[PDB]
């Protein structure tokens, strides 16, 4: 049973509407679960402990028994009249609210109380590592008391209860072992009132450590059933939500990414140079889309984000073309009538909308740094938005310079502002980009080797590339992470590629004289550095042209290995390299054997 | 470290205590006590 408790206000007969929340001057009794008493237990066991600190202290209160907060009510609990008919349950063990209320301030005060002096006890303890992971090592005790007797700060905790916090210690440390009053000698064993716990962490030799190994698996399995690793590769439409897009800005380098390798920036490729005009804050200045191509952000295909081209550090000729100087650089949309890549001259270009100038002129905004003088790091910014270009065919992001008067010195400068460090922020997840057209879901499959080298690095902040890439991006670390894929032992990861080579290499076989019995010691190592060159660089498998990796079959294969691989790992898990790992934490303690060895005889 | 004697049952400066770890009892008390919605109820 559990919820809350009920019982038949009609009395007697208990039907799915006699019942009614036993509800009174206390609030409401909730039942007790089994496991729920577990934790409030768990709360008061480590508060218990410190109890020789609170009478010290003259704190605390006596012992908390959770067995004050509860009560021994009976009737039927649910969490509604309807199912709570089905739980009869007689002399269960309920918390009224305002019980539940001061099991909650109790545990609330006494954490404090002990938090603090518990915080105390360990600046002393850990002031003496008193945990080693490979056979023991021992510390005269005499030394180790003498010595920390020095160490500890005058406002510690351990100096005005030595033996008040000692005997709040030997519960927490099994490497302090109280010598036994009617022996006067140690115990072998070590009691520690964590007795289980404590014996569960220790990095057993046979596997890593149990705590440890556990939980890299049920991690990497939240994971992989969390983001949605499992489905990495599906080839079918899935919404961009679909793959929690967040924290996700995006910065470039323009007037350098080609055209081709990342369809949201179209180039002016034109023969002469195309001077327009245009009156900004009544002053006319010319735009210049000089002698070079001058790559521009193109508008459509650009998720309605936050541009913000900083130009800063980059070169700012005004020293020799005079006409430089002067002309505020700002970053302009430029609507074209014909579209852009056949727009040749000025009466071409609809219009020219300064989105936002830098004010002062290109030598303000200077800085000399050894003759060749920089840009002030300032942001110019804009703030696209998907609709404000409605209809307009044809219309360019341009982070230009806009001369004030443009002359002979200026006709093979071209001042495309590009050349600095834009930063868009799409700023409306909902929607994504691919190849240059704007949607609300992704093909994944489509996206997997349909990218070139630089398709990939090239990509505008959150788009199908950047999606399918923050994705693989997890299952890139639960791999890397929970299955052994770095070291030689076949792992389940690059055990499901395998797999699909051979069915792969065997079918391609099929038909004509097989001279080639398929190989397996070639295909197990081959697909080895496939799954391998995956954790490694996750992206790849985006790119044309990567060896395995791209082809359909793999890590829809691989995730759905790594799945099952995940949900199996067993406990021991770390026996992978266990040997080694072992015989260095042996390494360790017989290092720090060597420490308590000074701390004996220094402070003798 | 001064003698006590009855507030808890171990002196510090007792006789024959001794601090000695083993790699087989990692020290630790109750930190990760699960409370969180679904878990506590
Ligand atoms: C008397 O108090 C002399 C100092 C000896 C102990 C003071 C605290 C340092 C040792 C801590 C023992 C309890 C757990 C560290």
């Amino acid at each position: 049973p559990t919820g809350k408790l009920w019982r038949p206000v009609g009395t007697s007969v208990a039907t799915i509407d006699s019942l009614a929340i036993v509800s009174d001057r206390f609030g409401q009794y909730s039942f007790v679960n089994e496991g729920m008493r577990e934790t409030f237990s768990k709360a008061l066991f480590d508060i218990n402990m410190w109890q020789p600190l609170f009478q010290a202290t003259k704190t605390g209160c006596g012992p908390i028994v959770l067995s004050s907060f509860t009560t021994t009510t009976s009737g039927y609990v649910g969490a509604t009249a309807g199912d709570a008919l089905d739980n009869p349950v007689t002399n269960g063990v309920f918390i009224s609210t305002v019980q539940i209320m001061n099991l909650q301030r109790t545990i609330a005060a006494r954490m404090r109380d002990v938090a603090l002096w518990q915080k105390h006890l360990d600046t002393a303890m850990t002031m003496l590592t008193p945990d080693i992971s490979a056979g023991s090592a021992s510390c005269n005790w005499k030394s180790l008391l003498a010595f920390a007797k020095d160490i500890l700060p005058l406002d510690n905790l351990c100096l005005t209860y030595p033996n008040e916090f000692y005997n709040v210690a030997i519960h927490r440390y099994p490497a302090l072992k109280p010598g036994n009053p009617d022996t006067k000698l140690p115990d072998a064993q070590a009691h520690p009132l964590g007795e289980v716990a404590g014996a569960f962490n220790a990095a057993t030799s046979e596997v890593g450590s149990l705590v440890g190994s556990s939980s890299t698996l049920s991690q990497a399995i939240s994971t992989m059933a969390g983001k949605d690793l499992d489905l990495i590769e599906a080839d079918t439409p899935l919404p961009v939500s679909v793959f929690t897009p967040s924290l996700a800005p995006r910065s470039y380098r323009p007037a350098f990414i080609k055209p081709e390798d990342a369809k949201w920036i179209a180039e002016f490729n034109n023969s002469s140079l195309i001077r327009k005009t245009l009156t900004y804050s009544g002053a006319t200045y010319t735009v210049q889309l000089g002698p070079g191509p001058t790559r521009v952000i193109d508008m459509n295909a650009m998720i309605d984000s936050v541009l913000t081209l900083d130009v800063s550090g980059t070169i700012l000729p005004y020293d020799t073309n005079p006409d430089l100087s002067t002309s505020v650089p700002a970053f302009v949309l430029i609507q074209t009538s014909v579209p852009i890549q056949q727009v040749t001259t000025a009466a071409n270009i609809t219009a020219i909308t300064v989105v936002s100038a830098a004010g002062a002129s290109a030598i303000n905004l200077a800085i000399n740094v050894r003759g060749q003088p920089r840009f002030n790091m300032l942001h110019l910014q804009a703030t696209f938005e998907r609709e404000t270009i409605t209809g307009i065919p044809y219309i360019y992001g341009l982070g230009t310079f806009l001369i004030p008067s443009p002359t002979s010195s200026s006709n093979f400068s071209n001042p495309t502002l590009m050349d600095g460090l834009l930063t868009v922020t799409p700023v409306l997840l909902r929607e994504t980009t691919y190849k240059g057209e704007v949607v609300d879901a992704i093909v994944p499959a489509t996206v997997m080797a349909n990218q070139t080298s630089e398709e990939v690095a090239s990509a505008l902040a959150n788009d199908a590339i950047v999606l399918v890439s923050n994705h693989l991006n997890k299952l890139a670390n639960v791999v890397g992470d929970a299955i052994p894929v770095a070291s030689r032992t076949d792992d389940s990861a690059t055990s499901a590629i395998v797999s699909r080579l051979a069915v792969q290499h065997k079918l391609s076989q099929v038909g004509q004289a097989s001279p080639t019995p398929p190989d397996y010691p070639l295909l197990w190592r081959r697909a080895k550095r496939a799954a391998s060159m995956f954790v490694s660089n996750p992206s790849l498998a985006l790119q044309v042209g990567i060896p395995v990796l791209t082809q359909s079959g793999m890590l829809s294969a691989l995730t759905s290995g790594v799945g099952t691989a995940l949900r199996t790992g067993s406990l021991g898990k770390g026996v992978t390299d266990a040997s080694e790992k072992l015989r260095a934490r042996q390494s360790l303690t017989v290092a720090k054997q060597a420490f308590f060895d000074q701390i004996g005889s220094l402070w003798p | 470290g001064n003698v006590q004697t009855s507030v808890n049952t171990y002196n510090i400066t007792g006789d024959g205590n001794s601090f000695t770890p083993t790699s087989d009892m990692t020290s630790t008390a109750a930190p990760a006590i699960d409370l969180k919605p679904g878990v506590l109820n």
